[PDB]
């Protein structure tokens, strides 16, 4: 029986050797959670850093993104698995001003979920070029979808891209804070939305998916040697 | 078994009013966010308006603020939505959902295919 | 209409089965377990 | 209408016959009877390593081998009295919801939301734990995986289906179609004739895997259906939803029994397994902390509080001796 | 007076229970001895050995107004003394240091930062505590009972050199690293989000207030000689030296929250 119990040992031994090995590896890369609806542009964002898995890599550290679309509609129970993730890219299109109440109430879900709380949602509202055109062409309004729209003002702290038409800069920044106002409403300091403004031609988005973990893990740093 | 029973809607003109109420049972009625969507004819379903599990916090859909109310009573276990100063594109089929967890202020409930807790629905047309 | 009628089928399929006293099985399952009682080292 | 009218009537036959048959309450019969009382488990061991939160965790039929699936990407075999993993498969996808461990040993599975039940083979001649099969073909992600033997397996899916799957083939023997919710757990009963399986539509379902129809329907919970096993004797089996609450399901009776909850209680539950004589209810919560209840009197004889995060796994050996936790706190704890 | 005596059998009996009890924490469950939790594990095992091997001594000698262990036990407990707070002094910095890897560098953490190297800056703590502690070995001075100190040392005031050594050895260059990391840690937690003040003070605090005296005492003794500093003040110092071993497992153990968690749970 004694040899029986010092193979063991030595097994139990290598396989801890590899967990080791796999917790180091484990450690140094981060999940998120890539989450959008129809006409939203989740493909594009993954295709342009270059399904069920994407893998890259910014300043040497590994991040993995997950467009879980293999499913049905419903996601209350799969979206569970996702709470260990860094971050959750919510990519939503902002021109299309129907689909978007239906947004603003998948990420107020997102935001107010038990086991989404912790977790930080970077929002990327896609399509700003679709919806600078449509806003131009006038034949769409934003009121019909929003009346709050007809008395909102450009905030002052606002950095629109030089030469765009006001009327742009209000659009975009109105559904920006109307984000923001589901994301401050409850967020308790523990986890923050990071809107940004991205287009489909765009080449920076794994720049500013990484620059947000970064920010997000030096908030968890500071949390757990009680900084604040 | 979960029950969401619908009752008004019918024909309306231009600019009338309806009075949609649906009555629940099965569940608790107090500890869920109760949602009225609206699912138009060629299109897929579309939130309307929601109310919370006090009734303090109310939030619909831009198309419809102010012309639509919302209103919960707990005593017959039952949801209002009061419709007023119609138009055409009212017209469509009206269903109460619960959001799937109770004393949670997240839920998915406007699944395309099937919600497991929504009602049969009624028809409003408004012409 | 294919899911109304698979959904009346298995309705008449359940209505169909023949059911006992609630009685008869409360006493089922407190059975099963004063006979198993003494293997459960949980409880003992 | 004739068809949602002819519908609503056999519902009302149905409710009638229940009411019929409900003589008498579970709880005033079994009154009588004193209750086990206060339930004093504590952790013997504290099997670590796992990298990442646990979904699921199954005892070998050896009541010495576990398997416990962790979204790190392992599958890992230990030894429940020496504390020794036995093995540390990797898993091609991270998330599996489920894992397996067949009664002859030789086998497990892993599924998720890959949509692929991989089954590895332990006793291989080469040494290392290989793939020995894969089955693909449900649609929606793949909640729990069940063995009958070596060579037939039930798979439960989000897409409101089960499988019966023939191993050697590889393609589905069986299907079950009926709920109208994802399918979160399945078991399989002592006899391996018949299983139950519970959705996210509230419904629980008695399937015959050789009919392949669905041989019962129950209801009763509010929302999603989480969890779901046979009473040893396999007349029986709990439900724990998202609304707090347990119920307990007589196949027989064609009805709930007992509803274990409180006021105090409102996260919902994960994970729900008997013991041998099935007077315990052990069922995981989201409030970090496992429950006890007695399935006769329906009050708490005990909390299982040694969990940072969520209970997500509950498992009771074929011989009664220990149960195990996994909590998303990548820690599995076993209780005797 | 009897009672700086009391002080000393209050601070040892702290400096024992509050580092015995992080270290069995951390040993009877190693899944905490991440880098940290393994410079922290190190902090409280080598002030649980002063305590233990050190404070006893200190308490007889000051009781008994003399020494009574003979001069070899006297360089022993001398030696152990010195050993002991360069590497608690040390630790404290290299928790900075990790600390300003963690906060300014978050996403290379896990690579710059290894368990391998991690035992490289352990190793490196003692290594220096002992190139600060050797010279009494090589008799660069002499160990020696000093009677307001109550318990042997070495003679700082015959040999200024020394002193300024081991004061820039094992004294200043601890904190200059742990301010400096603060700060930085600082610069970024204001930006970031007053808390951070609160934790920043009271761990330089703890540090200052406990060490600085001492160092006060031991540099006006090796300048201006001894009887320039009264003997309560230097007692007093003393004992804020050894209460040092307080301050450090309290605030590197238990303002952490998973070693508190952990404990408070056993
Ligand atoms: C000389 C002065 C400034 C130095 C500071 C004294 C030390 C001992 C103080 C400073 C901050 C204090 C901590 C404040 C908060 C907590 C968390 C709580 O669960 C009790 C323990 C703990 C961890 C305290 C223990 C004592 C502590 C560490």
């Amino acid at each position: 029986q004694r040899n029986e119990e010092k193979a063991q040992r030595e097994a139990n031994k290598k396989i801890e050797k590899q967990l080791q090995k796999d917790k180091q590896v484990y450690r140094a890369t981060h999940r998120l959670l890539l989450l959008g609806a129809d006409n939203s542009g989740k493909s594009t964002i993954v295709k342009q850093m270059r399904i069920f898995e994407t893998k890259f890599q910014v300043d040497k550290v590994n991040f993995h993104m997950f467009d879980v679309g293999g499913q049905r509609d419903e996601r209350r129970k799969w979206i569970q698995c996702f709470n260990d993730v860094t971050a959750i890219i919510f990519v939503v299109d902002s021109s299309d001003y129907n689909r978007l109440q239906e947004a603003l109430n998948l990420f107020k879900s997102i935001w107010n979920n038990r086991w989404l709380r912790t977790i930080s949602v970077i929002l990327f509202l896609n399509k700003q070029d679709l919806l600078a055109e449509k806003v131009l062409a006038g034949k769409s309004k934003i009121e019909d979808y929003f009346p709050e729209f007809a008395r909102y003002t450009t905030p002052e702290d606002a950095t629109p891209e030089p030469g765009e038409d006001p009327r742009v800069t209000r659009a975009k920044y109105f559904i920006r804070d109307e984000f923001l106002r589901i994301s401050t409403a409850s967020g308790d300091g523990r986890h923050y939305c990071y809107p940004h403004f991205t287009c489909a031609v765009d080449t920076e988005n794994a720049r500013r998916i990484f620059n947000d973990c970064r920010d997000i893990i030096q908030r968890m740093h500071l949390r757990q040697y009680e900084l604040l | 078994q979960v029950q969401l029973q619908e009752s008004g809607g019918g024909l309306v003109q231009p600019g009338g009013s309806l009075r949609l109420s649906c009555a629940a049972s099965g569940f608790t009625f107090s500890n869920y966010k109760m949602n009225w969507v609206r699912q138009a004819p060629g299109k897929g379903l579309e939130w309307v308006s929601d109310i919370s599990q006090s009734g303090a916090s109310i939030s619909y859909t831009g198309s419809v603020k102010g012309r639509f109310t919302i209103s919960r009573d707990n005593a017959k276990n039952t949801l209002y939505l009061q419709m007023n100063s119609l138009k055409p594109e009212d017209t469509a089929v009206y269903y109460c959902a619960r959001c799937p967890a109770p004393f949670t202020r997240d839920c998915f409930d406007v699944t395309s295919t099937t919600y497991a807790y929504r009602g049969q629905g009624t028809q409003v047309t408004v012409s | 209409i294919a899911q109304a009628r698979k959904l009346v089928e298995q309705l008449k399929m359940e209505a169909n089965i023949d059911r006992i006293k609630v009685s008869k099985a409360a006493a089922d399952l407190m059975a099963y377990c004063e006979a198993h009682a003494k293997e459960d080292p949980l409880l003992t | 209408d004739q068809l949602r009218q002819e519908a609503e009537q056999l519902k009302n036959q149905i409710r009638d016959a229940r009411k019929a048959c409900a003589d008498a309450t579970l709880s005033q019969i079994t009154n009588n009877i004193d209750p086990v009382g206060r339930i004093q488990m504590r952790t013997r061991r504290t099997l670590r390593g796992h990298l990442a939160k646990i979904y699921a965790m199954h005892w070998g039929t050896d009541s010495r081998l576990l398997v416990s699936a962790s979204q790190d990407g392992k599958l890992i075999i230990w030894d429940s009295y020496t504390t020794n993993k036995v093995h540390a498969i990797p898993l091609r996808s991270s998330w599996v919801m489920t894992c397996a461990y067949a009664p002859s040993g030789n086998y497990v599975a892993c599924g998720g939301l890959d949509n692929i039940c991989s089954i590895y083979n332990l006793k291989t001649r080469e040494g290392n734990v290989r793939v020995s099969r894969e089955l693909a073909g449900h649609t929606g992600r793949l909640s729990c995986c069940r063995f009958l033997d070596d060579n037939q397996i039930v798979t439960s899916s989000g897409d409101t289906t089960c499988a019966l799957w023939d191993i050697e083939t590889g393609q589905q023997t069986t299907t079950f179609t009926g709920h109208t919710g994802d399918v979160m757990s399945l078991s399989l009963a002592p006899d391996t004739r018949l299983f139950v399986s519970g959705a996210c539509d509230a419904s629980a379902k008695l399937w015959d895997v050789r009919e392949g129809m669905c041989r019962q329907t129950f209801t009763g919970h509010e929302s999603d259906i989480n969890a779901i096993c046979f009473f040893p004797n396999g007349n029986a089996f709990a439900t724990g939803s998202d609304d707090a609450t347990c119920r307990l399901f007589d196949l027989r009776a064609d009805q709930e029994l007992m509803t274990y909850s409180h006021d105090n209680i409102i996260c919902g539950i994960t994970s729900v397994s008997f013991s041998k004589s099935g007077r315990l209810l052990l069922a995981g919560y989201d409030d970090f902390n496992c429950n006890v209840w007695d399935a006769l009197k329906a009050d708490r004889a005990g909390v299982l509080a040694g969990h940072d995060n969520r209970v997500s796994c509950l498992g009771v050996t074929d011989d009664g001796m220990a149960v195990a936790t996994g909590s998303w706190d990548s820690f599995l704890k076993i209780w005797n | 007076i009897i009672t700086q005596f009391i002080a000393i059998i209050v601070i040892t009996i702290f400096v024992c229970l509050g580092n015995l009890v992080i270290v069995v924490t951390l040993y009877k469950k190693s899944y905490l001895l991440t880098l940290s939790n393994k410079f922290v594990f190190s902090l409280t095992l080598s002030n649980f050995l002063l305590s233990v091997l050190v404070l006893p001594f200190v308490v007889t000698s000051s009781i008994r107004r003399e020494w009574i262990f003979g001069v070899v036990w006297c360089n022993f407990s001398a030696l152990l003394y010195l050993l002991i707070s360069s590497a608690s002094m040390l630790t404290l910095g290299v928790i900075a240091i990790d600390r300003y890897y963690a906060v300014l560098y978050p996403m290379v953490y896990p690579m710059k930062i290894t368990g391998n190297r991690a035992v490289m800056a352990l190793v490196y703590i003692w290594l220096h505590s002992l190139i600060g502690c050797l010279p009494p070995l090589f008799g660069w001075s002499s160990v020696e009972f000093d009677e307001f100190k109550w318990m042997c040392v070495a003679a700082w005031h015959r040999e200024p050199g020394y002193t300024a050594f081991w004061q820039i050895w094992c004294a200043l260059f601890p904190f200059l690293v742990m301010l400096v990391c603060y700060g930085f840690i600082f610069r970024v937690a204001r930006v970031k989000a007053c808390k951070a003040l609160i934790t920043i003070l009271v761990v330089l605090g703890a540090f200052m207030v406990t060490w600085g005296p001492y160092m006060v005492v031991i540099a006006s003794e090796a300048l201006w000689g001894k009887s320039s500093v009264s003997p309560s003040l230097e007692t007093w110092a003393t004992w804020l030296s050894f209460a040092s071993a307080v301050c450090h497992p309290l605030i590197y153990g238990l303002w952490n929250k998973t070693v508190r968690k952990e404990l408070l749970g056993m």
